RNA sequence: CAAAGUCUUUGGGUUCCGGGGGGAGUAUGGUUGCAAAGCUGAAACUUAAAGGAAUUGACGGAAGGGCACCACCAGGAGUGGA
RNA sequence: CUUGACUAUCUAGAGGAAGUAAAAGUCGGGUUUCCGUAGGUGAACCUGCGGAAGGAUCAUUAACGG
């Protein structure tokens, strides 16, 4: 088992930071290959602009069409699906507009029903959706 | 080559017939080789093409 | 190939919000879900009987 | 009636699949062999069981689906649907024990005869059992129709359906009278020599088994009980049919025969008693084939995920506990 | 399982090594190899599970067992043909 | 700063090979489970060679000396 010296230190943690790289969580976190790959890149929210509307077909068991909307963002050029939430939100993001671009909740997991979409838009021309669901503003363009 | 060994055969026949076995099979592994990263570059360009259409180009509108 | 959008939101008939009389709010809310819990205790034989439960 | 034509086909179809290895097919496997579409085929066998397409089956562990009698016969005509052989319903139906006969019209029009076997051990054996006798009628109909004999034209056959030429009449057994009974004895007893000829025996060449084209056409239906004249009671079969037929004439018509026709000829005719190397687009098709068949294998796995029946009967026992406490 | 025990009553010394399943023991680099290959060895991405022990027996295309004139045998009367 | 060599990046691109929606457009039985290796058209799978069980032990077994 452990070697439980009383100059065995060095072996000790040695060992510990060696079998970190392991655990995935912190391999994700310090290897700078997902902080890199990730099109947010350590980022809370984006903005993009829409490229077009995506009907994504719903993974097997719930039988649906999300509505997504293919952004492209501003702050490096990536492509991206994006998940627009409720129903009929889709009706107010128009082609070539900006809009902000969050995560799900996963942290890079395709979330539930709708395969290999990580994001959802929040706000379309910096309004937000859930106000103009809500009825509560006006979109300009 | 697909020939019983005559027991007549000695030295010089039997070196020579051997050795054209081993020259088939040396050009042979060298073909098999040839097939292996011929689809191994082939799968790996197929991999790509499949998962990009993961990211775009699936949908509807 | 099917895919409205919103078409549940559209179709529902849109029903007015009815006006109720104003709720208490604070120390007077907190108040009022004091008594409706550990005041005016009603006994029952196994309590089955939940706050909201409609039927 | 056929108004459903997309989803049904390959959903009963995978039936039709696990019908051939296994008895009771679970709905869990169906959706897996059905890969077009995925999660809304459970509605589309809700369909199936408001028709008599399907059977259900939750007997003690045993959880799935079954094909049924009809569900079965609408899988056939759904094929020749796509041969263009059938398209509409004509009426004039003769239900019988072994078999039905449901007239058939194409696009043309033109009114066809379609036989489908009705065999009645569990119903997938019986199921299975109809399979094989339309191939073995479908057999014999080709060999005879080559062969010079007066039997319906073969033109399609579908897993127990058999479409044939439309001969229409009245078969021997409710016939008073022939306006010319020799020429018609004369007619039958020719028959019996040309099967002999062709090396095959009847067996059961009656009455019930003939068929009159307007009082003047001997008509032969009905063939999977016909053996070889290798067998040793050959004569006997042989001399049994023409005794049946020389009594029948005598009985029904008054006629008597002054030809006794017992010739053995075997066989004068055809005997039907047996009846860098690897190229880049190579390549392509063949990681192709391994990239298909592992999706191919997930697919299988996320739709044997629908137990959605076993959730729901879970759920309703839970709500009754909770209440009672 | 008398070690696989003396483990929340957890520390006799010490070496190697695992951290959901896949991708994948794949790429790439290095190195050894005449070669075939060996050692070392990822990520992008994908997935709610992969699995280990045990337990009843829905189903056997199991084998056996036994049962019934709505099954047969030995039979009598028919239907089916008018 | 100029001159080449190794490199690193940014950005135009004929053509190549693809893939992707549109065309119902034309034709059409075997297997116990493995392991390592070599060959069989790459992989699988099959076979040869050497390993495993992670594979369901009935029965017989007292003299042995004139």
């Amino acid at each position: 088992g452990k070697c439980r010296g009383l100059r065995t230190a060095r072996k000790l943690r040695s060992h510990r930071r060696d079998q970190k790289w392991h655990d995935k969580q912190y391999k994700k976190a310090h290897l700078g290959t997902a902080l890199k790959a990730n099109p947010f890149g350590g980022a809370s929210h984006a903005k993009g602009i829409v490229l077009e509307k995506v009907g994504v077909e719903a993974k097997q068991p719930n039988s649906a069409i999300r509505k997504c909307v293919r952004v492209q963002l501003i702050k490096n050029g990536k492509k991206i699906t994006a998940f627009v939430p409720n129903d009929g939100c889709l009706n107010f993001i128009e082609e070539n507009d900006e809009v902000l671009v969050a995560g799900f909740g996963r942290k890079g997991h395709a979330v539930g029903d709708i395969p290999g979409v990580r994001f959802k838009v929040v706000k379309v021309a910096n309004v937000s959706l859930l106000a103009l669901y809500k009825g509560k503003k006006e979109r300009p363009r | 080559s697909t020939q019983p060994r005559s027991k007549n055969e000695s030295k010089e026949d039997k070196r020579a017939r051997k050795q054209a076995i081993k020259e088939e099979r040396k050009e042979r592994r060298v073909e098999k080789k040839a097939n292996k990263l011929a689809f191994k570059l082939e799968k790996r360009r197929q991999e790509k093409e499949l998962l990009n259409l993961k990211k775009n180009v699936e949908g509807l509108k | 190939s099917l895919a409205r959008a919103g078409k549940v939101r559209g179709q529902t008939p849109k029903v007015a919000k009815q006006e109720k009389k104003k709720k208490k709010t604070g120390r007077a809310k907190r108040r009022m879900q004091y008594n409706r819990r550990f005041v005016n205790v009603v006994p029952t034989f196994g309590k089955k009987k939940g706050p909201n439960a409609n039927s | 009636l056929r108004y459903m034509s997309r989803d049904d086909f390959r959903v009963l179809t995978a039936v039709e699949m696990g019908m051939k290895n296994h008895e009771i097919v679970p709905g869990s496997l169906i959706a897996s062999i059905a890969s077009l579409k995925h999660g809304g085929c459970n509605k589309v066998l809700r369909e199936l069981v408001k028709h008599k397409l399907i059977a259900w089956e939750r007997t003690k562990t045993v959880q799935g689906y079954r094909l049924t009698n009809a569900g079965y016969d609408y899988l056939a005509l759904k094929t020749l649907s796509s041969r263009q052989v059938v398209e509409s319903v004509g009426n004039q139906m003769g239900v019988g024990k072994e078999s039905d006969i449901y007239i058939v019209a194409n696009e043309e029009g033109q009114q066809f005869a379609l036989k489908l076997h009705r065999l009645g051990r569990h119903n997938v054996s019986w199921l299975y059992l109809s399979r094989l006798s339309a191939m073995k009628e479908f057999a014999y109909m080709k060999a005879l129709y080559e062969r010079k004999f007066p039997v319906p034209k073969p033109i399609d056959y579908n897993r127990h359906a058999v479409v044939m030429e439309l001969i229409n009449g009245y078969p021997l057994c409710q016939i008073h009278h022939v306006e010319d009974p020799a020429s018609v004895y004369d007619e039958a007893m020719e028959l019996i020599v040309k099967l002999a000829n062709h090396g095959l025996i009847h067996g059961d060449f009656n009455e019930f088994n003939l068929i009159l084209d307007e009082s003047d056409h001997i008509t032969m239906i009905d063939f999977p009980q016909m053996v070889s004249t290798s067998h040793p009671n050959a004569e006997w079969y042989f001399d049994r049919d023409v005794k049946c037929i020389k009594d029948f004439f005598m009985k029904r018509f008054s006629y008597e025969s002054e030809l006794f026709p017992t010739f053995k000829d075997i066989r004068r005719e055809d005997t039907l008693d047996v009846e860098s190397t690897i190229p880049p687009e190579l390549v392509k098709q063949k990681v192709k084939r391994q990239l298909t068949k592992q999706q191919k294998s997930a697919v299988r796995r996320r739709l044997q995920k629908g137990a959605n029946i076993f959730t729901k009967q879970r759920r309703e026992n839970m709500q009754n506990i909770k209440s009672s406490l």
